[PDB]
């Protein structure tokens, strides 16, 4: 009943906070930004990342990434953003790593719990992802303490 | 001795007294009053419950 | 360490790629990315014994493990090198954290425990069933990194807790319950699974029932 | 029978407004 075609296990879905997509052949896994916060929202001209990893599905020939877009800010790619041909292009250097970066300039706040669109070409398909943001591995922020009231 | 009105306004909310089936901890006694989703600490006295 | 990572590479291809993919980017309606899981959700799903999992069902349960201490080390900082995430808590020697864990508040871990965990696991940790197939197994037999990996990455339908959500210090505290509710004796004979009532009206109905009623005929006469 | 207090909609709604919070307790 319960080992059918409907199965439970196989559709789940990775506990993470990032967001899987399809970029047509090229898988976008673990996509997240990554942004330290301290009031409601992230001021625009404050900097932050996003990361993600972009997976080969197709084996024989190669891909590369172009012009990341979003209505948030204007995103910058640094370094060699080829994916290889059955390989990974790691973007970012997330918590727990021990150089393709993309480097995001706000032009409108933002802040944790929300979803934002951003826009991924490679050089057959845009597709849109609604980034959102994660904290990592970063402690919980303390709390000024409460008074007797 | 034992009857008892389940709807006599005995809570104090917003908008006058209301029956206490009606009403809960999330019943904003005033106008604008700020409740926070407070999250329980574990430990008995000493801030149970934190923002 | 280059040698950790290509041991775990090594033993990942011939062992996850037919279900997560060759990138670890995941295989559709046969298993989920490991991108960004974390060395502490493989050493969990490894160390555990649930993974390699063999087939699809309501709920990949617990079996012996396949792999050693080394290889599920080996086989964590591969998928850590891939997307990054939480780590497995390690002692002064580098092995994996299993005394250090142990928090000194039982009193707040229990009352902690009730609060999020007695739900799915009951009072003290025997397991409880869920929605279609699926259930929270008995906690007896996990280690103090089991139980904080487990609390760290969320494995299938548990929550993914936080260490913002549930602090290092209060996961000590609740593995410490968890740990001690386990190896505590029961005071009032046996214990009859733990379960509650359920056992207990099996227990009599076939005990003092079942010897009421055979004293009563060996004492009273038949026809 | 159903609710007739329960149903489903297909507007997709807003985001919340900031909190402010006005005084005098
Ligand atoms: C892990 C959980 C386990 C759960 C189970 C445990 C529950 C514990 C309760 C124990 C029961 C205590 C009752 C025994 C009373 C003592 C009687 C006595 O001294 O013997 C005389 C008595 C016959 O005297 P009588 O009434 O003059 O005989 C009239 C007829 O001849 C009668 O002849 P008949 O033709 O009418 O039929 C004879 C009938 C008589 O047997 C019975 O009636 C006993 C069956 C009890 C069931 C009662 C409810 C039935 C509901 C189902 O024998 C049988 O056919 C089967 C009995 C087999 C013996 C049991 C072996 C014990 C091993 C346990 C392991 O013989 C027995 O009944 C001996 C039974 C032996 C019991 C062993 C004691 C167990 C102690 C362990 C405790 C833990
Ligand atoms: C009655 C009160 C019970 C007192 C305690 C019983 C302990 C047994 C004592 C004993 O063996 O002493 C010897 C005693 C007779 O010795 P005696 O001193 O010569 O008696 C003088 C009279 O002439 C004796 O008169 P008799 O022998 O002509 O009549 C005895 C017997 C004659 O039986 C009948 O009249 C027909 C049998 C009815 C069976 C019902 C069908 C079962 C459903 C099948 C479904 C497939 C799955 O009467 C009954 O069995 C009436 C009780 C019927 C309850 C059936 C409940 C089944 C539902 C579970 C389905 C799930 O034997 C019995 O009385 C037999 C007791 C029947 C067993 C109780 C029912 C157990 C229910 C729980 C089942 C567990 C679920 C799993
Ligand atoms: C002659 C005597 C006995 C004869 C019997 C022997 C032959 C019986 C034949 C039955 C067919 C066998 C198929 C087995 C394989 C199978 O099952 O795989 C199908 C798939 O189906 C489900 O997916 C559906 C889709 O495929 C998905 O696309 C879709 O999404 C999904 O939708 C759900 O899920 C979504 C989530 O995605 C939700 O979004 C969505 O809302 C929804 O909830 C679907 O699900 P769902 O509707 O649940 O249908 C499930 C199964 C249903 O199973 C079953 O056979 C149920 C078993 C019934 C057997 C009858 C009981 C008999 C009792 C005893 C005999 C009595 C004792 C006798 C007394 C003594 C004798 C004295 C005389 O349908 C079927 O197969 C068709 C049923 C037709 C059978 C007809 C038999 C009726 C009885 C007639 C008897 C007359 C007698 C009169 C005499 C005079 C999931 O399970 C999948 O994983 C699974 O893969
Ligand atoms: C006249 C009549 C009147 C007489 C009536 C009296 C009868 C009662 C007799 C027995 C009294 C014993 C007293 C001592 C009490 C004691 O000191 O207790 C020790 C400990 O022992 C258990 O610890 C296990 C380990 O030691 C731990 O290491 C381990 O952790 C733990 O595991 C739990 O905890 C883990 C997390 O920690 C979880 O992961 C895990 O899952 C689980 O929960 C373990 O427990 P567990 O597996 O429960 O069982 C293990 C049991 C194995 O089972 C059992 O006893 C089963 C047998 C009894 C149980 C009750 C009956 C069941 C009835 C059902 C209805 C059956 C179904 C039938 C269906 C039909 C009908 C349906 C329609 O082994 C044993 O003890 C072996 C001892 C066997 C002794 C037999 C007695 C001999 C009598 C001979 C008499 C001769 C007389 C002759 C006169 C002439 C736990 O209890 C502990 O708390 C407890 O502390
Ligand atoms: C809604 C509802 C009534 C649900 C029940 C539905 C249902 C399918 C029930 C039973 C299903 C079972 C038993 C599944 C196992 C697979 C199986 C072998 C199926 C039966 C096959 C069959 C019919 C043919 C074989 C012949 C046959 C009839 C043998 C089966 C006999 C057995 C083993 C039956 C027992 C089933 C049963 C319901 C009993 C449980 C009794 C209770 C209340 C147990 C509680 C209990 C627990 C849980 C403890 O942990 C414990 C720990 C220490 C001491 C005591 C206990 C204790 O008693
Ligand atoms: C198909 C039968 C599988 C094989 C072989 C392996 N895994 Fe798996 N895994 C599979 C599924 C369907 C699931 C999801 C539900 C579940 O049972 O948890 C998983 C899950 C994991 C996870 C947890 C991911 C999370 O979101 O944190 C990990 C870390 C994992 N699997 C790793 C893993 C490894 C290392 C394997 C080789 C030994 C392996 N899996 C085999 C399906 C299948
Ligand atoms: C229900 C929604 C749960 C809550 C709340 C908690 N747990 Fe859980 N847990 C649940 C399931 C379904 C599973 C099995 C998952 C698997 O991938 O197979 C688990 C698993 C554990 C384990 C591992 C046990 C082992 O087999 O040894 C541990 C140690 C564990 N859970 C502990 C635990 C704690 C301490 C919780 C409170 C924070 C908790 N769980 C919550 C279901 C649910
Ligand atoms: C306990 C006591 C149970 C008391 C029932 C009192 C029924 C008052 C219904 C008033 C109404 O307006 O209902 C709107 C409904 C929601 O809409 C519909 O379409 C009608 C569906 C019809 C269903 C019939 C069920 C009959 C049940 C009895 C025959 C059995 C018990 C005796
Ligand atoms: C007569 C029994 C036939 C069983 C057919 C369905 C097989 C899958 C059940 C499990 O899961
Ligand atoms: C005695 C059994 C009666 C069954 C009536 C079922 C009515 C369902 C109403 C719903 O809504």
């Amino acid at each position: 009943c319960s080992a059918g075609q409907i199965s439970q296990t196989t559709t789940q879905e990775p506990a993470v906070n990032g967001v899987n997509a399809q970029a047509g052949q090229v898988s976008l896994r673990n996509v997240h930004l990554r942004a330290p916060q301290q009031t409601d929202y992230v001021e625009p001209g404050t900097t932050v990342e996003l990361l993600f990893v972009a997976a080969n599905d197709s084996t024989e020939g190669s891909n590369k990434l172009k012009s990341i877009t979003s209505d948030v800010g204007e995103v910058t790619l640094t370094g060699d953003s080829t994916v290889p041909a059955d390989g990974v292009l790691i973007v970012g250097e997330p918590d727990g790593q021990i150089a393709v970066t993309a480097e995001v300039e706000l032009t409108k706040p933002i802040t944790n719990g929300l979803l934002y669109d951003f826009t991924f070409t490679f050089e057959d398909g845009e597709t849109t992802v609604a980034v959102p943001i994660s904290a990592g591995e970063q402690p919980r922020r303390p709390v000024p303490p409460a008074g007797p009231g | 001795g034992l009857i008892k009105n389940p709807w006599k306004p005995v809570v104090p909310t917003a908008e006058g007294k209301k029956a206490v089936l009606w009403t809960s901890g999330w019943t904003p006694r005033f106008k604008g009053e700020t409740i926070y989703l407070a999250r329980a600490t574990g430990r008995p006295g000493e801030s149970p419950f934190v923002k | 360490q280059s040698a950790l990572l290509r041991t775990g590479k090594q033993l990942f291809e011939t062992s996850c790629v037919s279900c997560h993919g060759a990138n670890l980017q995941g295989v559709p309606d046969r298993g989920p990315s490991l991108i960004g899981t974390g060395e502490a959700a493989v050493y969990f799903q490894v160390s555990t014994g649930r993974m390699p999992a063999m087939r699809g069902e309501a709920q990949a349960p617990s079996k012996p493990p396949h792999f050693d201490e080394s290889q599920i080390d080996a086989l964590g900082a591969y998928v850590q090198a891939n997307g990054g995430g939480p780590t497995v808590p390690r002692d002064d020697h580098g092995a994996v954290a299993q005394e250090s864990l142990i928090g000194g508040d039982v009193a707040r871990g229990g009352d902690l425990f009730r609060l999020n965990c007695a739900s799915c696991h009951n009072f003290t940790g025997k397991g409880g069933a869920l929605s279609s197939g699926k259930y929270a197994p008995d906690l007896g037999d996990a280690n103090p990194a089991q139980i904080y990996t487990a609390m760290l990455t969320g494995p299938q339908n548990m929550p993914k807790f936080s260490d913002r959500q549930l602090t290092p210090d209060e996961k000590r505290d609740i593995v410490a319950y968890v740990r001690e509710s386990a190896e505590t004796p029961s005071y009032g004979g046996y214990g009859l699974g733990g379960f509650g009532p359920a056992p207990e009206g099996m227990a009599m109905w076939i005990i003092g029932m079942v010897a009421a009623i055979g004293v009563a005929m060996w004492i009273g006469s038949r026809a | 029978c159903s609710p007739p207090g329960e149903t489903a909609s297909s507007e997709p709604g807003t985001t919340p407004a900031i909190w402010t919070g006005s005084p005098s307790p």
